[PDB]
């Protein structure tokens, strides 16, 4: 249910779609802004790197939360909770609606769904400082 | 199905390389 976990992975993925949208900085309005910088500069590469990838997925108009699921469906780990991030935060902009939270309840959701307590014992994000 | 885990199959990709990388 919806928890101090739940809120702590919600907002922080609310606040990096609103600044990969907005392009206005959003890392003062989480708790943990040190693993908000991290989570921005990787979501960066990522998409920097794969964007051309990420339009022929996105051009087959598939639901979003059904290639989430999928990519969580065997394991977890920071680099794919990041590329799912980055995956869905470039969709959001190609396409204001992204502030109705959709989006970041479903990451969230298959994350917590599965995951909870990996989550809880990586520290929340700061699990994610590994790549800073 | 198998398009959307086809699709699941280049972010995991994307993501297991990165981790190795960073």
């Amino acid at each position: 249910m919806k928890d101090e976990t739940y809120y702590i992975a919600l907002n922080m993925i609310q606040n990096y779609i609103i600044e990969y949208n907005t392009n206005k900085p959003r890392k003062s309005f989480v708790i943990d802004s040190i693993s908000y910088d991290v989570l921005k500069a990787a979501c960066k590469s990522v998409i920097k790197t794969n964007y051309n990838e990420f339009d022929i997925i996105i051009s087959r108009n598939i639901d979003f939360n059904v290639i989430v699921t999928q990519v969580l469906e065997d394991k977890i780990n920071w680099g794919r909770i990041i590329t799912i991030i980055a995956f869905c935060a470039y969709y959001s902009k190609k396409v204001p609606q992204y502030y109705d939270g959709i989006i970041s309840e479903a990451i969230t959701d298959a994350i917590l769904s599965k995951y909870r307590s990996w989550f809880i014992d990586q520290d929340y994000w700061n699990g994610i400082r590994i790549y800073k | 199905a198998r398009t959307e885990v086809q699709i699941a199959r280049k972010l995991q990709c994307i993501a297991d390389q990165f981790h190795r990388l960073h």
